[PDB]
């Protein structure tokens, strides 16, 4: 409002906090220019040139544009580069990143009941292994030469019995870490305990 | 207008509503590691240099530098920098044919585009020849544009 | 993306969590790991028998890492050890010892 | 036949022998045929459910 | 033995590896047929953030020192474990004479350049045979003046000598035999600015400087008689032709040069004034 | 101590508003506490009046 | 030896004991009557004649710019330079050699003290986000960047009403740095 | 209810 | 289930004489040994 | 001369200070303008200069915040650290 | 605030804001209407945190607990939390609010 | 469990190393490489160890094996666990703190 | 800056009433109402332009090459 | 006054807009009078550069603190530029504002805990 007296009489109005104009001279001011002393103003539709019911508040404001834009926030990720650590899509809008799955996620799928859709965003739709697993010991000690068709388990004279399992390369990781910090994390394909 | 949202005037905004210009700046600079090995702003040719960039080198000139008022997008190399390599310390795919050097330039951003608005060169304190660049690109307020 | 394997395919099931024996571990590794250098003495390759050989896994895709061949995005890695000359404590243990040293006999040890 | 520059088209192929060959460099060639059994990754068109979300 | 990955086309096996590699979509694909070499790409940009070869090699080492809850008593026996440990190799003189060097190269003001052509000259030199001693005190001034020379650096024998009592004659035969292993391991336009700095002189008398050393080592007679000389008598003249007033006594206590040096080669210089008029 | 706090109290605020002492000294005179502090040190935060 | 510990105690009392008002020796009847005050406060306190002593006040608090800060980092440095040099000295007479000025006096330490206390966030964790960049977006930015004040981490993000005239109560950041980051 | 923004000439006017 | 009823708890939480809400919520699921307000109903 | 003087929050305990000079200092209605104290108090020590002074740079940019509810001037302070602007001429 | 006298118990000076936002506000009330908002907005954010950590752990809480082809609510290792899910058997989904006709009226009511 | 688990072999007396596809090294312009800092600390222990060794072999001063001893039973400690309470903290020459594999299975984000 | 060409809402040419308006204000010392009520400016939309204008221009023109 | 030395070793005035585009640090040496004495045992018998301090913008050191408009259009400054910060490698720090508790005053307080101490008479005492 005082924006439109302000442009109407061409005096800057006074926005100071602690004074002593009221709303009624403004709009005692606003009055002397011949609009509306409440700011509103009969406006007219676009489409059909049809006058509206409701009178519409009208008048000038100062308005600033921040750094937030969209030209600088899209960006979207269909099979690029992965970490060297965990060989997962990278962090980064600059560096072509993957948005985060994260754990609440997970669990609201769980919530919806959907498990194909959980295991295929948690394998194929980010990082996917297979290795080889001995029959006596479940760690992966399996030497693969498959280029004639050979395998060996080093330490429990295996060549015949190889089984083979498509595991998350994180969680192969944490296979191997558990192997350098003398922990066996064993793995079985069959229930030994029923 | 729904839930804070806003309707701008399309004629305003070709006349020059709230547009604004963006100022990049991608400063680099070659370094000297043990004197042997030298970095030197150049150039590159597709022939002898290996490890090079998909982007396009026809806006660098003979120093490795874009001169300012040349328009410029994603993709594209701004400061074409050469690092020397050793023979015997990789051979790598066809490291063993191109012997020349390997490409290590600073191209622009792979999402803007723009005119570069201004580039010096200029030594720093141990004298090292170091170059800034500042692309200036005017951005019109779009959709997603915040206010 | 990987290469086919003719092992039989099957899921995970039964997972069992075990102390590592110092004989197992030798016979799961390869390497003895004896020169605390990372690379070989020419500034190039691996040092051969240190801290990152070829007889462990290899990254750089060119590599072929030799005792898997293949390559780095197929290589689940080698394991290498460690001969000690003196026995040393587990840290995660450290109490556990202590209490079992605190529950069996000093001596005829029962 | 399209292209991956325009919206109604593919990007990549995958033959039923596993490999996959890129519409990119692919018109240099000139003709690529599909047979029964390959699978074409094409683009986000209409009426396909994807999943949206908003964090927390 | 091999272990030379090469990636090639099975389709069009026509020539050698040419490819190109798409980092964005993270594969490698031959450039003619479009079809793809390799899948999963690797970065090296993204590995190196978390974190010298030239100088210290393939060696490793950890230091330890006190913790946030630890007791001092522990400190002070694993550091005591170390210093009975520190001879198994003999690389404790690199880092001590490194130590020493850093601190005569920031006491000399000079620049990390030169700082570390010196540093990679004497780690060229180290425990050779040829050197056979000098009480590490040579071989530290000779590689400093050898990393001078390296960088188009201009340090005058008097300067170092001011730094380092050498004796000379021993710091030139150590230089001598140490630019021999130089050799062995296959200009004095710059010190004008530096004495021009050294009185606080404009630039027209340091461009004419250099225009007049240049041409007096063009019109030879004398040639130089060291080049110390060149420079103080070359700066003499082209201050006699101006105003600024600094006289003979004052030029020679601050660079350190002979009065009847100065004017000797003032005498001839004033002879060979025809030539010498840049304007 | 001092026996005449009124008279000095008076004194120091005339000549501190004559501009003889820092006007950055803050002096405050607790009645209750019986009490006359003197702060000159670095840091405080004041503001005119 | 308790001839030693008497007057080592007698000395702690002259010297460690209330190193303010004076360290000199004879101060002891005026500390007696300080400490007499103390206790006089402490029991005064006791008998529920005197609220606890708030710590919000702002008036009891002291702001530090680059002054103190730099008073502090150059005091450390100086002292380090000091005993640098001396212990040139002590080499120089002990190994019996020629003395120079360019190796006792270093020029790197208050130049590395001050160029990196100035240039990484700590000052030396101690103390950490001092140095901040200097934010140019608009140039109510930067006025209000300069002005802005921090408090290392009663309730001392709530307003207090000693903050009228000297802390704005509206121009504070919002998330985990709420009401610890003040604006003058 | 305007800020008064001419006082250099009153300040002129008036001195 | 559990999964909808942690959900179906756990969202009134956002919206948050004897004490109430968050540090009741708090003592309540930590089972704590000692109330902020230890109060009876004598009927 | 002696007509203004600085104040901590230490000497602010034992003063009295009044806001408008020409309101609460002499001795004694329109329904628009807002309700006032009373000048009851004699002994006045020292008086505000003008009571807008005592916002920060940042809130000090928003238009008759009286009339605003606080948050909403944080809110203010907060989105005027990062608005497009001409910060320098050079 | 050092504006007002000492020992003062009325309500304006106590913090009482008869003014309007029509009219403005006056500072001492501005004042304790900032104290206001930021105490609100400190109170937000802690509620936010620990809202937070007990998301976390009611999720991790409950999560290995479903309801097994036997009507029976019972988690992965077998232990039976409830025999009947809910106590009743039906889903959250099929249920409204319904009144019951048996209770409800009088003696006299009942009978008629 | 004697197919399991044994106090004898709670007692670490062989030491597993892992292969750089858990630690993987960088050569960065060829002339900046670096290692991880498992890789460190592998270089510790053997440099520990054959310290141990060679004190161990000729002569035996009693007290510097036992230093040696320390020395090596630190370096594994902290290999393990680096950030153990009661014993000094290993810091890498960067100026930070040695990366354990307790530290990538501990804090959050990690490998859990 | 420097003159905004045409208008932010009506479209009309606003660029050669800059040099008048100044021209009237610093020579006939009228405020800016009369001014702006002289160059021909009936809406406020208009008005908000020339009112509300800060030319940085003068401040830029200020360094050298 | 601020100053720059070079690689090659020429030292020359610094200004600010050249310090943010070549990456330097706005400082200035620091010289001091080092006095040196030798007893033989009460028998008695320099300028010395210490380092560069960093100087703030806007300061008495600085050189844009005496200059006026036109001159700082001269040196490529914006007059509205306010100025009160530092620069390093091109970079314009500032130096936070820290809050601590003031000293060498008595304090009380009481301890609401099960601890025998009811009042704690706190007081940190510290030098000028
Ligand atoms: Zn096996
Ligand atoms: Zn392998
Ligand atoms: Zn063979
Ligand atoms: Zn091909
Ligand atoms: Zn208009």
């Amino acid at each position: 409002l005082l924006s439109k007296v302000a442009a109407l009489s061409g005096n800057e109005g006074d926005a100071s906090p602690f004074t002593d104009i009221t709303v009624e001279g403004i709009s005692k001011l606003l009055r002397e220019h011949g609009y509306q002393s409440r700011g509103f103003e009969v406006m007219y539709n676009g489409h059909t040139g049809k006058k509206l019911m409701a009178q519409i508040f009208f008048g000038p404001t100062y308005y600033q544009r921040l750094r937030h834009m969209v030209d600088d926030k899209i960006h979207a990720r269909a099979r690029g580069p992965m970490q060297v650590l965990t060989r997962q899509p990278v962090e980064g809008r600059s560096r072509d990143g993957g948005l985060r799955f994260g754990e609440m996620e997970r669990d609201c799928m769980i919530a919806h009941g959907a498990a194909s859709f959980l295991k295929e965003r948690l394998m194929e739709a980010s990082d996917a292994f297979r290795v080889h697993i001995c029959g006596i010991c479940g760690l992966m000690t399996v030497i693969a030469k498959l280029n004639h068709n050979q395998f060996e388990c080093k330490g429990c004279d295996n060549k015949i019995d190889i089984y083979q399992i498509h595991i998350p390369y994180a969680a192969k990781l944490l296979f191997q870490e558990l192997m350098a910090m003398n922990i066996t994390p064993r793995l079985y394909t069959d229930r030994s305990r029923d | 207008n729904q839930e804070d949202s806003m309707i701008m005037n399309q004629s305003s905004i070709d006349r020059g509503l709230f547009r604004s210009l963006f100022f990049r700046s991608y400063m680099d600079q070659e370094k000297k590691y043990g004197m042997s090995i030298t970095e030197t702003f150049e150039k590159p040719q597709r022939t002898n240099t290996l490890r090079m960039k998909h982007g396009t080198y026809d806006k660098l000139d003979d120093d490795g530098l874009i001169a300012p008022g040349v328009r410029v997008s994603g993709e594209d190399v701004i400061i074409g920098k050469t690092t020397p390599i050793s023979p015997d310390e990789e051979e790598l795919g066809q490291r063993t044919a191109y012997h020349s050097k390997r490409d290590a330039s600073t191209p622009l951003r792979s999402t803007e585009n723009g005119i570069v608005d201004q580039v010096l060169v200029t030594t720093n304190q141990d004298g090292l020849k170091f170059v800034k660049v500042r692309v200036r690109t005017t951005k019109i307020p779009q959709i997603g544009d915040k206010f | 993306g990987q290469q086919y394997s003719s092992a039989p395919l099957r899921t995970v099931k039964e997972v069992q969590f075990g102390l590592f024996s110092p004989e197992e571990v030798r016979a799961i590794s390869v390497a003895k790991i004896r020169f605390p250098e990372t690379m070989d003495e020419t500034q190039t390759r691996a040092k051969i028998g240190g801290l990152n050989d070829p007889r462990l896994g290899s990254i750089d895709r060119n590599l072929k890492c030799q005792t898997c061949q293949e390559g780095m995005n197929e290589c689940p890695g080698h394991f290498g050890h460690i001969d000690l000359a003196k026995p040393v404590f587990h840290v995660g243990f450290i109490a556990k010892i202590k209490k079992v040293c605190e529950c069996v006999c000093m001596h005829c040890g029962k | 036949r399209n292209g991956p520059n325009e919206h109604p088209g593919a990007k990549y192929v995958i033959r039923d022998s596993g490999d996959r060959i890129d519409l990119r460099y692919s018109k240099r060639a000139g003709d690529i045929q599909l047979q029964y059994g390959w699978k074409v990754e094409r683009h986000i068109m209409d009426n396909d459910p994807v999943l949206f979300n908003r964090q927390p | 033995p091999n272990l030379n990955i090469v990636l090639t086309c099975p389709e069009c096996k026509v020539y050698p590896p040419k490819i190109v590699e798409r980092f964005s979509e993270g594969d490698v694909v031959c450039a003619l047929c479009g079809l793809v070499l390799s899948d999963k790409l690797v970065d090296t940009r993204s590995e190196w953030r978390t974190f010298n070869p030239l100088l210290d090699g393939n060696n490793l080492s950890t230091r330890i020192g006190k913790g946030e809850t630890t007791d001092m008593r522990f400190t002070k026996e694993l550091n005591k474990a170390q210093g009975k440990n520190v001879m198994d190799k003999k690389d404790n003189e690199v880092q001590a004479a490194f130590a020493k060097i850093t601190m005569l190269c920031d006491a000399a003001e000079l620049p990390k350049i030169v700082k570390d052509c010196a540093k990679e000259a004497y780690k060229l030199c180290h425990d050779e045979k040829t050197l056979k001693g000098k009480s590490m005190e040579s071989i530290m001034a000779a590689s400093i003046l050898i990393g001078c020379r390296r960088a188009e650096v201009a340090r005058t024998f008097k300067e170092i000598q001011s730094l380092i009592h050498v004796k000379t004659k021993e710091f030139g035969k150590t230089l001598n035999i140490m630019k021999n292993i130089l050799r062995g391991k296959s200009q004095n336009l710059t010190y004008i600015p530096r004495f021009c700095s050294h009185l606080g002189l404009p630039m027209q008398v340091t461009t004419s400087a250099e225009y007049t050393a240049k041409k007096c080592k063009e019109i030879k007679e004398i040639a130089g008689k060291s080049p110390i000389t060149i420079a103080v008598v070359s700066i003499y003249l082209n201050i006699l032709l101006f105003q600024i007033p600094i006289t003979a006594a004052k030029v020679g206590q601050t660079l350190q040069v002979t009065e009847g040096t100065i004017k000797s080669g003032y005498k001839i210089l004033y002879e060979h004034r025809d030539k010498l008029v840049d304007p | 101590v001092h026996r005449n706090p009124a008279r000095l109290m008076e004194t120091l605020r005339t000549l501190r508003r004559k501009g003889d002492i820092n006007p950055e000294v803050s002096m405050i005179r607790d009645i209750r506490e019986k009490e006359l502090k003197i702060f000159t040190d670095a840091g405080r935060v004041y503001r005119p009046l | 030896k308790k001839e030693k510990r008497i007057q080592y105690a007698k000395d702690i009392l002259q010297k460690e004991f209330l190193p303010h008002i004076t360290q000199l020796e004879g101060f002891e009847s005026r500390k007696a009557f300080f400490l007499g005050y103390m206790i006089n406060r402490l029991l005064l306190c006791a008998l529920d004649r005197k609220d606890q002593d708030d710590r919000d006040h702002f008036g009891k608090k002291r702001l530090d710019l680059a002054g103190p800060l730099l008073a502090q980092l150059f005091k450390t440095l100086f002292k380090k330079l000091t005993k640098d040099i001396f212990r040139y000295m002590q080499r120089t007479v002990e190994e019996a050699h020629d003395f120079n000025m360019k190796l006792a006096i270093n020029a790197k330490t208050i130049t590395s003290g001050l160029k990196y206390a100035l240039a990484t966030g700590n000052w030396g964790s101690s103390r950490a986000g001092v140095s901040q960049v200097l934010n140019r977006y608009t140039y109510s930015s930067t006025l209000s960047h300069l002005r802005r004040t921090n408090t290392p981490i009663a309730k001392p993000r709530q307003l207090h009403n000693t903050h009228w005239g000297l802390v704005c109560p509206a121009e504070t950041p919002e998330g985990q740095a709420c009401g610890l980051v003040k604006n003058l | 209810f305007i800020k008064r923004d001419r006082m250099r000439r009153n300040f002129l006017r008036m001195r | 289930v559990g999964v909808l009823a942690a959900q179906s708890i756990g969202e009134p939480a956002t919206q948050m004489k004897v004490t109430s809400g968050v540090p009741r919520l708090k003592e309540i699921l930590n089972v704590a040994k000692n109330m902020k307000t230890p109060s009876l109903t004598v009927y | 001369e002696g007509l203004v003087e600085y104040i901590d929050a230490e000497e602010e305990e034992s003063i009295l200070i009044a806001m408008q000079p020409e309101d609460l200092e002499p001795a004694e209605v329109d329904p628009a303008k807002r309700i006032r104290v009373s000048h009851h108090a004699t002994t006045f020590t020292h008086c505000e200069i003008h009571p807008s002074m005592i916002l920060g740079v940042a809130a000090s940019i928003i238009p008759f915040p009286d009339h605003n509810q606080s948050p909403r001037n944080t809110y203010q302070s907060a989105m005027g650290k990062q608005a497009m602007g001409v910060f320098l001429t050079n | 605030l050092p504006h007002f006298s000492k020992d003062d118990y009325s309500p304006e000076s106590k913090g009482f804001v008869e003014n309007s936002y029509l009219r403005g506000l006056t500072p001492q009330e501005f004042f304790f209407h900032a104290m206001g908002g930021r105490e609100g907005l400190i109170d937000t954010a802690v509620k936010t945190a620990e809202t937070g950590y007990i998301q976390r752990r009611l999720v991790k809480a409950l999560e290995d607990i479903m309801v097994h082809y036997d009507n029976t609510t019972r988690n992965s290792l077998g232990n039976v939390i409830q025999f009947i899910y809910g106590e009743d058997g039906m889903d959250a989904a099929h249920i409204e609010k319904q009144s019951l006709d048996t209770i409800g009226g009088s003696d006299a009511a009942f009978e008629k | 469990n004697e197919v399991f688990s044994r106090p004898e072999w709670m007692i670490l007396t062989c030491l597993p190393v892992p292969p750089p596809p858990v630690r993987p090294s960088i050569s960065f312009n060829e002339s900046q490489r670096g290692e991880d800092d498992l890789t460190f600390k592998l270089a510790d222990i053997l440099k520990a160890n054959i310290s141990l060794e060679t004190l161990e072999h000729n002569g035996a001063p009693h007290h510097a094996i036992e230093e040696a001893e320390s020395l090596l039973q630190f370096h594994v400690a902290t290999y393990m666990d680096n950030d153990i309470a009661g014993q000094p903290q290993a810091l890498q020459k960067s100026g930070r703190p040695v990366k354990s594999i307790r530290a990538r299975l501990k804090g959050k984000e990690g490998r859990i | 800056m420097i003159v905004p060409v045409r208008c932010f809402s009506c479209g009309k040419v606003v660029g050669d009433k800059w040099e008048s308006y100044l021209n009237l204000l610093q020579e006939d010392e009228l405020d800016e109402g009369t001014a702006l009520s002289r160059l021909g400016l009936k809406r406020y939309c208009c008005r908000r332009m020339i009112l509300t204008h800060v030319d940085l221009i003068e401040k830029f023109l200020r360094y050298n090459p | 006054k601020p100053m720059v030395n070079e690689s090659d070793g020429v030292t020359h005035a610094l200004y600010p807009q050249e310090a943010r585009l070549r990456n330097l640090t706005y400082s200035s040496g620091l010289f001091v009078d080092v006095k040196k004495r030798t007893y033989e045992l009460k028998y008695e018998l320099g300028k010395v550069f210490i380092g560069r301090l960093p100087i703030m913008l806007r300061s008495k050191n600085c050189y844009l603190s005496e200059a006026t408009e036109s001159d700082l259009y001269k040196l490529k400054e914006c007059p509205f530029d306010m100025g009160g910060y530092f620069i390093i490698n091109g970079s314009e720090k500032v130096l936070i504002a820290q809050e601590r508790s003031a000293g060498n005053i008595v304090q009380v307080f009481k301890k609401a805990a099960p601890s025998p101490i009811s009042h704690v008479a706190e007081i940190r005492s510290a030098l000028e």
